[PDB]
């Protein structure tokens, strides 16, 4: 009935689990071949894994609602709902919530308490800088979000293998208005 | 005064520390220069000869002391990559290892977890250096309650 | 700067503590994920090599060069935790016959990387250093028309980067040989060179 | 209820995917297709122009469970995406039971059984039909997007459907 | 262990008072020192080799082998030869070898950068007559060098142009720095009227206290 409720039951069907260990040692090792082939220029493959993560979300969007069948989220804090109880709690075993909205309620910053995708993660200290390492869900939520036409833009503040002190991620709509006529 | 290596399959080194006793503040006279790093890369070549044998001269890991040339016990230690964890004991006098085996075993037990540590790193690939003082200070402390 | 290519620094026993920096438990604890997220990023791995790749050959070398730089991390992490950290622990056999990291691979990491183990593990009759390693359902490459073997190179990518640093140089190739019920069954070949089977020619 | 001929076109353009079959005969497929694909994507446009005076609200526009197929997909009842679009073409020989999705994706499926629960069970089935192509195309890396459907799996993965449905 | 019972010898016959004449064993001995290394991993071991294989072809007086592995520890120039002490050892292994046979073309054609050839005129009333390429006119170019080594000394002498024009310079016997890029000064070319016909340049000729030896050619591309 509510959504913080059947999620854990859809977590419990037609979700075949595998091991989060493996899915970072391959994520680790995408990410350590672009850093390998770039010749060290870390603000480009910012750019590589958005590109990556557009085309990964714009095709997660249609098995996520075939997984699950939603209406459209009337408001953004809806949008802001189903992105911390459902949506990272299907595919990714993680609950984030939601904190810092702009007073126009325009703007949201997802905190994530701990990622499951870097675990044994060090970075290197040239790129301590100009390197956000998870990025690829950025573009993810640029792609599934842009697909249900929220014209969103997506982008860090600030992550704990940085040496900052938590993750969150600040996204925020510019325009809707155009739907499927049905 | 203790010097200690990791050396890669290649013959090349990625960590190397020398630690002493405080009462020599200055250790290992004239041999530190010349003579430790040679007697280490000729150690390797016996302990490439006993990595591939079953018998010894049980669980192939750890391994006792493996030769003794100078009065120094040399101890080696196999990881399951391939890494070798070589560190010679050096003492005016001759010296004992084989009953710091209770504890030095341990020792490269828990450096072995810091080498695992080190290489699940997805951006430190192999036959690199190890530079991160991190690990000497975690390795320094290991050399301090296992001496 | 502590480790140069350069010296050797000479720092006393029994000083004091230095200060405390990062540190994380070795141990797993058990975390799960949908195969679709998995699913996802492997058909975008995929994707990218099919967009800046040429040909058939440098792509699956590339893949394999993919699944290798897994293989050489997982190695020492799975038999670390099959000897399982600060608790007290004893150390594993560190096999170094042939016949037994294969075992060790069908029996283990099968059942590490997936929720099953390996199926059926033979050798060859026509030929020695030839191995069968084979599966019945891939759940890496379930997803994409069975007529294309070379995507299916990822996973043997891992088991050339399990093998090459754990002291037995080898090569591998995969096919798809349809056997029974099974219309993708995945046979991963293991070719071996001379110079690791005279080394155990040499030990009797 | 009896399913006969699917159908599966393009959010935004003509179809992808078309199956006469379990009829065993010829019929022509080329080139009307995509002429009557085109003519449904700009028919749903007109077919939710027009409003007629009803100026309510859902007191609604929910299914329930028949447990279709054959473990099945989904265990509740579930919702809708098309409160006003065309959901079904009722003929002498055929009725078409047409199904969209949340994105703009439509699935069509030209059932030759003749003369409510029909919609339930219709729902039911391409609400399915689209879970087995976001869990066997999408997943795809050679099946670029918005491009005719190449994979040969998914074919047996929805003939054994339709003959598990009768 | 071969390889520490050899440093062994080469270390017993290295701290002898007496004085030794040439004889080819040494010469074999020499050889599979060098070679019992893979030199032509582990680098520091390949220093403390081939720093003692130069005191003992010092030693043995024959000046051919110090040069050669004078220019095979170039191949480690950029670090563990620290900062000109072990450095000063590599020049006073070299200023003899450099009055003598060894010309050899100054261990590494990476010094050249990208030098520019405008030229600068003062007047308005004249400005490109005619009916990528430069349209020089009667005035003066400039380059700009580098070397990366931590000795000093290093000494340009007489630098002029290839096979191309009439292009000439003056005079260039003054230094160059050790670490940084020191720009050359002016070459002035005192160009003689061809042809129409345009033709790059690869690069031009150098000596290093010695006979101007090959192009060293500018880095990452031609540079044209």
């Amino acid at each position: 009935r509510s959504l913080k409720a059947m999620g854990e039951e859809i977590w419990k069907n037609k979700t075949e689990k595998i091991n989060t260990e493996l899915f970072t040692l391959t994520y680790g090792s995408i990410v350590a071949q672009l850093c390998q082939d770039y010749e060290r220029d870390f603000n480009k493959v910012n750019d590589h894994l958005y590109s990556m993560g557009y085309n990964i979300g714009c095709r997660l969007i249609e098995d996520f609602l075939a997984r699950t069948a939603l209406p459209r989220c009337e408001n953004l804090v809806k949008t802001s709902e189903v992105l911390s109880k459902c949506a990272f709690k299907i595919f990714l075993n993680i609950t984030p919530n939601i904190t810092n909205w702009s007073h126009n309620k325009d703007t949201f910053s997802l905190i994530l308490d701990e990622n499951p995708l870097a675990d044994f993660v060090e970075l290197p200290m040239d790129a301590m800088k100009s390197l956000w390492y998870s990025n690829i869900l950025c573009g993810v939520l640029k792609g599934s979000l842009e697909m249900v036409q929220l014209d969103c833009d997506v982008w860090f503040v600030s992550d704990i293998l940085r040496g900052d002190s938590q993750t969150e991620i600040k996204v925020k709509l510019n325009r809707i208005l155009k739907d499927e006529i049905p | 005064p203790q010097y200690f290596a990791i050396i890669g399959k290649k013959d090349n080194p990625v960590y190397e520390i020398e630690f002493t006793n405080a009462e020599n503040p200055q250790g290992f006279p004239q041999d530190l220069k010349e003579l430790n790093p040679f007697i280490l890369h000729a150690s390797l070549d016996i302990v490439e000869d006993l990595q591939w044998q079953i018998n010894p001269t049980t669980d192939n890991c750890y391994l006792g002391k493996v030769d003794h040339f100078y009065g120094l016990a040399i101890t080696a230690y196999i990881s399951y990559s391939g890494m070798k964890f070589v560190m010679i004991h050096g003492n005016s006098a001759n010296s004992s290892v084989v009953i710091d085996d209770n504890n030095m075993r341990s020792f490269y037990q828990e450096v072995h977890e810091l080498y695992v540590k080190t290489l699940m790193n997805p951006f430190y690939k192999i036959t690199d250096p190890i530079r991160s003082p991190a690990f000497d200070s975690r390795v320094r402390t290991l050399a301090r309650k296992h001496l | 700067t502590v480790g140069p290519k350069q010296a050797i620094t000479s720092e006393a026993s029994t000083t004091y503590i230095p200060s405390r920096i990062y540190s994380e438990s070795l141990l797993f604890k058990r975390q799960e994920a949908s195969l679709s997220a998995m699913a996802f990023l492997f058909q975008e791995m995929i994707s990218q090599l099919h967009r800046t790749c040429k040909t058939a050959g440098d792509f699956e070398t590339k893949l394999s060069d993919y699944g290798h730089n897994i293989g050489i991390r997982l190695l020492e992490l799975l038999n670390f935790r099959a000897s399982v950290s600060n608790y007290i622990t004893k150390m594993r056999r560190r096999d170094l016959k042939i016949l037994d990291i294969l075992q060790f691979i069908h029996g283990t990491l099968w059942s590490y990387l997936f929720n099953h183990v390996s199926d059926d593990l033979v050798k060859s009759s026509e030929r020695d250093n030839e191995y069968m390693i084979v599966d019945n359902f891939p759940t890496l490459t379930q997803f994409i028309p069975g007529e294309n073997v070379s995507c299916e190179y990822f996973v043997c990518g891992i088991i050339k980067g399990f093998l090459f640093n754990a002291g037995f140089p080898c090569g591998v190739t995969a096919h798809r040989m349809p056997q029974g019920g099974h219309s993708q069954r995945t046979v991963y070949l293991i070719q071996f060179d001379r110079q690791v089977l005279d080394r155990e020619g040499l030990r009797f | 209820m009896a399913i006969e001929t699917i159908l599966v076109i393009n959010k935004s353009g003509g179809l992808i995917y078309q199956r006469n079959f379990t009829n065993d005969e010829q019929k022509l497929n080329s080139n009307e297709y995509l002429i009557l694909a085109s003519t449904l994507h700009g028919v749903f446009a007109i077919a939710s122009q027009l409003t007629p005076k009803a100026l309510q609200l859902t007191q609604n526009t929910i299914p329930y469970i028949p447990y279709v197929g054959m473990d099945d997909f989904f265990k509740e009842p579930f919702t809708n995406w098309n409160k006003s679009g065309l959901r079904q073409l009722c003929t002498d020989q055929f009725t078409m039971f047409i199904y969209q999705t949340l994105t703009g994706l439509k699935f069509v499926a030209i059932s030759s059984s003749v003369m409510n629960l029909a919609i339930q069970i219709a729902d039911n089935f391409l609400r399915k039909v689209y879970c087995l192509y976001s869990d066997y195309v999408m997943k795809d890396p050679s099946y670029s997007m918005e491009m005719p459907i190449r994979s040969n799996l998914f074919d047996e993965k929805v003939k054994k459907m339709v003959e598990n449905l009768q | 262990k071969q390889l520490f019972v050899l440093r062994l010898l080469m270390v017993a016959l290295l701290a002898t008072p007496n004085k030794i004449a040439w004889h080819p064993d040494y010469r074999t001995l020499i050889d599979t020192i060098i070679e019992l290394l893979n030199i032509n991993t582990w680098l520091i071991l390949q220093k403390k080799i081939l720093q003692l294989c130069i005191k003992v072809s010092r030693k043995i007086n024959d000046f051919e082998y110090v040069a050669k592995f004078s220019s095979i520890l170039i191949t480690k120039y950029t670090h563990l030869l620290n900062q000109s002490e072990q450095d000063a050892l590599f020049k006073e292994y070299i200023q003899p070898s450099i009055t003598n046979e060894s010309i050899t073309s100054y261990w590494d054609p990476f010094i050249l950068r990208e030098v520019v050839i405008n030229r600068i005129l003062d007047s308005d009333p004249t400005s490109n007559e005619i009916p990528a390429e430069f349209t020089c006119r009667v005035q003066n170019p400039f380059k700009f060098d580098f070397t990366i080594n931590d000795i000093q000394l290093d000494e340009e002498i007489s630098e002029f142009c290839e096979i191309d024009r009439k292009a000439v310079s003056y005079s260039g016997p003054y230094n160059v720095k050790a670490e940084s890029i020191r720009s050359i000064t002016l070459p002035l070319i005192i160009k003689k009227p061809t042809y129409k016909k345009i033709y790059e340049i690869s690069c031009l000729k150098i000596s290093i206290l010695k006979l101007p030896l090959q192009k060293f050619d500018i880095i990452n591309d031609s540079r044209r």
